[PDB]
Parts: C-alpha cells; structure tokens; sequence
C-alpha cells in the first residue's frame, strides 16, 4: 500500500463504488438495452435488462481489477461510462507500477 | 475535503441502493 | 500524459477511429460474417452480422 498515499486509495475505493451507482441508475434506463432471452426468439415481448446493483458493482470491481467480466454495455450511455472508467482503472495500475519500480 | 466529498458520495450511493432494492423488487418479465 | 509527446495522443485516437471504420466495411464485405438469428432452426435470414 506504499507507493501510493493513503489518500488517492480512499478516492480510489469509494470511486468504483461511485461510478457503479451512477452506472445503475443509467443502465435500469435504456431506450437501447431491453432485451429478449430466448435464444432463438420468435419476436416475443418478454424484454428487460440485466443490469442489477450486484451485476453492476461487480463489474466495477472486476474493471478495476484489471480481469474482464461480463454486461458488455450495449447502449450509448452505458458503453460511455465503461468507455472513461477503463481508463481511469487502465493508468492508476500504470501509475502503480512505474513508481513502486 | 476529501473525507467530506467522500461522505457526499457515499450520500448519493446511500440514497441510490435504498431506491435501488424496490427497483430490485418492481420489474419483471413481460 | 506527460511521458508522450502529444502528437502520439492525436495520432492515437484517429488511429482507433480508422480501424473502426475500415473494421466495418471489410465486416460488410465479407460472407462469413452474417451469423443466423435463431440458431437452432435451419430457414431464416443471416442478417445478424454483429457489428
């Protein structure tokens, strides 16, 4: 836990959970996202999402952790949010590396 | 005010999760 | 961001649209490339490219 103060982790912790809420509240509404299970679907309305608080957190943990999960986004908005929060993860394990180096 | 942002965060994760469980509860299949 | 000259952040993100754009019309011109919706059934369209 040294190479990075022990204020940016504080940040950090309560930051996956902060994208995750926002990640949720977004993704339970979708004009792109409600879809059907059936794999083979014979144009049935039986649509919804699958974006719940544990999906969603987890994934916020699992991008973080830099090993791929699931709930590939689908529409725009929860794409985007993914999109910047890989990034975000993708340089502080970057950044922990170069200085612990 | 890091620790204090942090608190206003963890207000709005707070309020989302306790809307979050009746989301939970209110939608099914169609 | 510091630890690359900005040209390589310009060159970077038109990189990844080009890539894109050209992924998607070699995807178009491509016969392996339109999997069938409803797997199981044997007579439907293959309009599902994914992509």
């Amino acid at each position: 836990l040294n190479p990075l103060s022990p204020d940016i982790w504080m940040y950090v912790l309560l930051a996956c959970l902060g994208v995750s809420c926002v990640l949720f509240v977004i993704a339970r509404f979708s004009p792109y996202e409600w879809y059907n299970p059936h794999p083979c679907n014979p144009d049935s309305d039986v649509v919804e999402n699958n974006f719940t608080l544990l999906n969603s957190f987890w994934f916020g943990v699992g991008a973080l952790m830099q090993q791929g999960s699931e709930l590939m986004p689908k529409a725009l908005s929860t794409r985007i949010v993914g999109g910047i929060w890989w990034f975000f993860t993708l340089i502080i394990i970057s950044s922990y590396t170069a200085n612990l180096a | 005010h890091g620790t204090i942002i942090g608190v206003t965060s963890g207000i709005v994760l707070v309020l989302l999760i306790i809307s979050i469980l009746v989301q939970v509860k209110q939608p099914r299949k169609k």
